[PDB]
RNA sequence: UUUCCGGUGGCCAUAGUGGAAGGGAAACACCCGGUCCCAUUCCGAACCCGGUCGUUAAGCCUUCCAACGCUGAUGGUACUGCACGAGGGAUCGUGUGGGAGAGUAAGACGCUGCCGGAAU
RNA sequence: GUCGCCUCCUAAAGGGUAACGGAGGCGCCCAAAGGUUCCCUCAGCCUGGUUGGUAAUCAGGUGGUGAGUGUAAGUGCACAAGGGGGCUUGACUGUGAGACUGACAGGUCGAGCAGGGACGAAAGUCGGGACUAGUGAUCUGACGGUGGCUUGUGGAUGCGCCGUCACUCAACGGAUAAAAGGUACCCCGGGAUAACAGGCUGAUCUUGCCCGAGCGCUCAUAGCGACGGCAUGGUUUGGCACCUCGAUGUCGGCUCGUCGCAUCCUGGGGCUGGAGUCGGUCCCAAGGGUUGGGCUGUUCGCCCAUUAAAGCGGCACGCGAGCU
RNA sequence: GGGCUUAAGUUAUCCGCCGAAGCUGUGGCAACCUGUGUGGUUGGGUAGGGGAGCGUCGUGUCAGUGGUGAAGCUGCCGGGU
RNA sequence: UUCUCCCCGAAAUGCAUUUAGGUGCAGCGUUGCGUGGUUCUUGUUGGAGGUAGAGCACUGGAUGGUCUAGGGGGCUUAUCGGCUUACCGAAAUCAGCCAAACUCCGAAUGCUGGCAAGUGUAGCGUGGCAGUGAGACGGCGGGUGAUAAGCUUCGUCGUCGAGAGGGAAACAGCCCAGAUCAUCAGCUAAGGCCCCUAAGUGGUGACUCAGUGGGAAAGGAUGUGGAGUUGCGUAGACAACCA
RNA sequence: UUGAAGAAUGAGCCUGCGAGUUAGUGAUGCGUGGCGAGGUUAACCCGUGGUGGGGGAGUCGUAGCGAAAGCGAGUCCGAUA
C-alpha cells in the first residue's frame, strides 16, 4: 500500500462511456481533480484503463 | 477534382488530427 | 434490367447457450438451445424434443466431458 | 504384504497404428459337441446349451522398437482492446495491455480406481 | 422482380443486425419412415468367381466415417439418430413445477403426478418423426358430443360449453362477403423524389505517360506501339440525389464579348532531314487574325467557291428583365 | 497573406512564454443530497415533462383614495434574478 | 399558435401496418409512489465460442515434379502382339499455394456467472404526461458499387442534431473543452510564439536550396548527406598522353 | 430541416384584431376539502326570500370465482383428484 495519488489532466468529452465510468469510478470530478487512493490492483487497472487521461503517483 | 482534392486534402491541417467532416 | 433470385432468409431462432459455467439454475430451467447434441445431457441435465438441455434439478451449471463426449452437468448445491 | 493375472470403471492416442520377442498356476480364450432351453431373414458361423480333452497358433498378457501417427514448450512473428501517428491512395507504423497458428527443442510403445483369482 | 415460413453466408468467436446482398428450400410426406425391445455396421478400394460388364449376387482382405439420414441446408448421429427382426398405437386423457424467446398477439422446451395402455426379464422408455420449414389471428357459419341456460309454466326452439371443420384471407398481424382502366381537358404537398443547370465521383469518355513485342532496306523509338501498366482533364454517356418544385425558362441562330492553350495561320527552334522544293514530327509561343454560301429547326455533318488559315474548348452545353 | 533559406523549412533535443466561457482565486444567485454546527454534488440545451411566478381585465371582502386632479399618454431619476 | 424564470431532458431505433413523410406497441424523456446497492467501473476467478490470424485434416480451387491407369497417333501392320509411346493423361505421391458460405487449429475483445473493492446516486417495480419513430459526418470492422462518390446499407464509439468558448484562414459532424452570473486576477488544453496575431526574428546538433516546405502516380534521373558490402590500386589503380 | 446568413419559406411599416375553449351527477390520474364502512343524491318539492332545507329513486364501496346453474374465502378446469 503506498497511497496512489491520480489527478486528471484531460477532460472526459469524446472518451469512451467505458473511461467515463472508470473516472467516476475513481471520484475524479474535473481536470486537475486529485484523489488518493490505495496500491490495491483494482485501482491500479482503473488508472490503465485511463492512462491517457490521468497522471499517477505515489 | 481540385475542389474535391483540396477539400480532402485541408484534414492534413495541424489542428484537425487527420479529420474532417465529409473527409 | 435485372433482378435478385435471393432474398429470401428465416427468422432469427435465438440458439446458444442460455446458463454458463457455474450459474445457478433451478429444475426445469434451460440451459442451452441447440440443433443436434453439440452438447449432450450430463449428470442432472436432460434433453428435449428440439435438443434443448435443461436441467433436471436445481444446482450449478458445469460444462464437462463424459467419455468422449462434450456434456453439461447440474452439480446439485451444497 | 507383494508379485502376476482375470473382470469392471475413469482419463479418452503421451494410450493409437505397425514391427519384434516371450508367456499361461488360477483365470480368460480359442477349442469339442448339439442330446436339452434357444437360435440362423440359409448355415449350432453367430446367438444358446453341454463339456474343459486338446492348444498357447490367435484373442488376451509381458518386454522391446519413435517407424507412421499423437503430444509439445521457450523465444519470435501474425492478429488484437485502448491511445495515437503516417500516406494521394490501396493501406501502413508506434505506445500501452493481451497474444496465436505454423515451426523448433522435446515427450511418449499409457496412466489410475475398485472387485476377483493363484502364489507369497 | 419481391411480400409468409425454414437453412447457410454476409454477422465483426453470446444473442441480435440492413440492402432489389450471396446460395438454396417449404405450403409436404410416413400406419411406418411412429412407440418399444433386441440385433447389425457402411461407402470406397484390392483379389477370386457361371451368365456378369467399372458397377447386380458371392468369397476373402482392407477400410472408422469419405456411406447413409423421406425432403433444403446447417448442427448432429458409427455409442448410432445409419441397417434388420419381434411385438405394438403414447400420432394418449387430465396436467405442468420451472424456464427460453418476442412490443404484443404469439412461438418453444419441460421435470414430476394421476388415469388408462404399448414394449422390455428388468432398469426403464413412450404426450409422433435426429433436430429446425410442411402454415393462417379474429369474425361468421358448420358437424359431433354435452345439457349450463330458455323471458308465465311444461315442451319446443335458440344459445352456451367441449371436440372438430370451412380461407393460395400467399399483399401470408389476415382494409369489403363483393372491384379494372384513361386523362395531353385535367383540378387541389414535396427539392423527403425524377427531367434542366450547379456539386461530388470519373466507370465510360478525353488527353497524356511508362514498358517496347513488332513494323519500319538496315535500322525498337524517322515515324509508328501489340500485350500490359500509371495518371490528367471534367466537355461525353452515366452513377449519386447534396442545392432549387410559395417556379434556378431547357435546342440552334443573331448581338456582344471575355478567358484557357490541348496552336488552324502568321513568329522562332530541334530531330529528321530533305537535293532543292516540300513536307512531320515531341518543343517555344495566345499579339493579332481565323471567309462567304447550298442542304437540314438543327448542334453535328456533307458539299460548292475561296483563304495565310477557315483551331479546339470554358464562361448556367456564355448570352430570351438583349432578340429569334 | 506579407514575407522567409542570413528560416520565419524539416528533424532530434533542451529552456521559456502565449493561449478557452477548461482549472484556480474572489464576490453574488440557484437546485439537490446529507448527518442537519458542517459540508458535498450540481445548474449548455431543441422536441418534451415537472415546479414557481410577472402583467392585463372583471369581481367578493376589508382598508381606502380622487378636481388640492383618477385613467390613459409622455419625460426624467431610480429598483428587482 | 402570443408572458417569465427554476430543475431535468430526448428520438430520428426495433416490431407491425392498404404501411413507408401516417400510426399502434416497445426503446429513449419527465414525474408521483414504492423498493434500496440490486446498476455501473476496475480487479480477480470460472464458463460457451470459431471471428482475426493461421492452416491444408475435410470440401472446392491451384502451380510445378515424380509416377501412372487409361485414352490419342503411327507404323510391323494389328484378332492379337510388339515397337513406340519422344503426344494427352484421371488417380496416387512430393514440394509451394488459395477460400464470405473450407477448418486439424485459434486469439484479442465482447458476452455471461461468483467474489472483492470503488462509485455518481445508479438499478428495478408500479402509476400520470410526453416527444420521437426523415438523421448527418468522423474513427474503426463489413456488405452493395469500379480498390468510385460529401454514394448506399449494417455493427460500434464520438461529435453535430440539441453545444456556446479555443484551435482548424473562412468552414453543423475534425481536435481541445461542456457556458450559473460578475471580475481591467492567475494556470493551462488543443494549437501556437518574424509581422498580420497574444507569446522565441529561442538555445544546441544535423538535413534541405526544391520557395521543397506550401497537392499527386507508374516510371525516370552522376541532386545531396549518411551507413554498409565488395573488386582493383605506389607488383602501381581510374582518367588524361606517346607505340 | 441531416444541415439555412443563406441565392429555401413568410414578413414593406406601425396601431388594433387574430388560435388549447366550453358543456357532461362522461372516462382515468393527481392535489385538496368533507364524511368514513360507509360516501352521495337525480328528477322534483319548499324557500317568490338567494346561494338554504328537503328528496337515498338510484349509484359507487361492502367477495370472489365460473359460460352458466351455482358455490363461496374460495372458485373454476378435473376424477368429491
Ligand atoms: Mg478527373
Ligand atoms: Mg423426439
Ligand atoms: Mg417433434
Ligand atoms: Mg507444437
Ligand atoms: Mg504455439
Ligand atoms: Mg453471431
Ligand atoms: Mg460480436
Ligand atoms: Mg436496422
Ligand atoms: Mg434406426
Ligand atoms: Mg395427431
Ligand atoms: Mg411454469
Ligand atoms: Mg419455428
Ligand atoms: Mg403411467
Ligand atoms: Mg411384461
Ligand atoms: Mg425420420
Ligand atoms: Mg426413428
Ligand atoms: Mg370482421
Ligand atoms: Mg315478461
Ligand atoms: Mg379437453
Ligand atoms: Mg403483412
Ligand atoms: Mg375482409
Ligand atoms: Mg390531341
Ligand atoms: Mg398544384
Ligand atoms: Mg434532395
Ligand atoms: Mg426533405
Ligand atoms: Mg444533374
Ligand atoms: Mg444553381
Ligand atoms: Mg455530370
Ligand atoms: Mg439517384
Ligand atoms: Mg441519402
Ligand atoms: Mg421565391
Ligand atoms: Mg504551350
Ligand atoms: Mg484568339
Ligand atoms: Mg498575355
Ligand atoms: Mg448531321
Ligand atoms: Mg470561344
Ligand atoms: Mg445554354
Ligand atoms: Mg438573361
Ligand atoms: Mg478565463
Ligand atoms: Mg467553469
Ligand atoms: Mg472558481
Ligand atoms: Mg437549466
Ligand atoms: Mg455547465
Ligand atoms: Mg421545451
Ligand atoms: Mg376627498
Ligand atoms: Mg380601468
Ligand atoms: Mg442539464
Ligand atoms: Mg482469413
Ligand atoms: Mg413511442
Ligand atoms: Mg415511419
Ligand atoms: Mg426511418
Ligand atoms: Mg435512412
Ligand atoms: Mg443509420
Ligand atoms: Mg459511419
Ligand atoms: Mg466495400
Ligand atoms: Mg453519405
Ligand atoms: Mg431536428
Ligand atoms: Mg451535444
Ligand atoms: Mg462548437
Ligand atoms: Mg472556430
Ligand atoms: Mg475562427
Ligand atoms: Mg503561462
Ligand atoms: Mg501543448
Ligand atoms: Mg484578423
Ligand atoms: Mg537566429
Ligand atoms: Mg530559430
Ligand atoms: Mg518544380
Ligand atoms: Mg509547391
Ligand atoms: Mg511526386
Ligand atoms: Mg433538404
Ligand atoms: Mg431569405
Ligand atoms: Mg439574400
Ligand atoms: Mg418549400
Ligand atoms: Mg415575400
Ligand atoms: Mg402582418
Ligand atoms: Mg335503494
Amino acid at each position: 500500500m503506498s497511497k496512489l495519488k491520480i489527478t486528471q489532466i484531460k477532460s472526459g468529452i469524446a472518451t469512451k462511456p467505458n473511461h467515463r465510468e472508470t473516472l467516476r469510478s475513481l471520484g475524479l470530478k474535473r481536470i486537475g481533480d486529485t484523489v488518493i487512493k490505495e496500491d490495491r490492483p483494482e485501482f491500479r487497472g482503473m488508472v490503465r484503463t485511463v492512462r491517457h487521461l490521468v497522471t499517477m503517483e505515489e | 477534382g481540385k475542389t474535391g482534392r483540396k477539400r480532402r486534402a485541408r484534414r492534413k491541417k495541424g489542428a484537425n488530427h487527420g479529420k474532417r467532416p465529409n473527409a | 434490367a435485372s433482378s435478385s433470385r435471393n432474398g429470401r432468409d428465416s427468422n432469427a431462432q435465438r440458439l446458444g447457450v442460455k446458463r454458463f459455467g457455474g450459474q445457478l439454475v433451478n429444475a426445469g430451467e434451460i440451459i442451452v438451445r441447440q440443433r443436434g447434441t453439440h452438447f449432450h445431457p450430463g449428470d442432472g441435465v436432460g434433453r428435449g424434443g428440439d435438443d434443448t438441455l435443461f436441467a433436471l434439478r436445481d444446482g450449478n451449471v458445469e460444462f464437462g466431458t463424459r467419455r468422449g463426449r462434450r456434456v453439461v452437468n447440474v452439480t446439485p448445491v451444497e
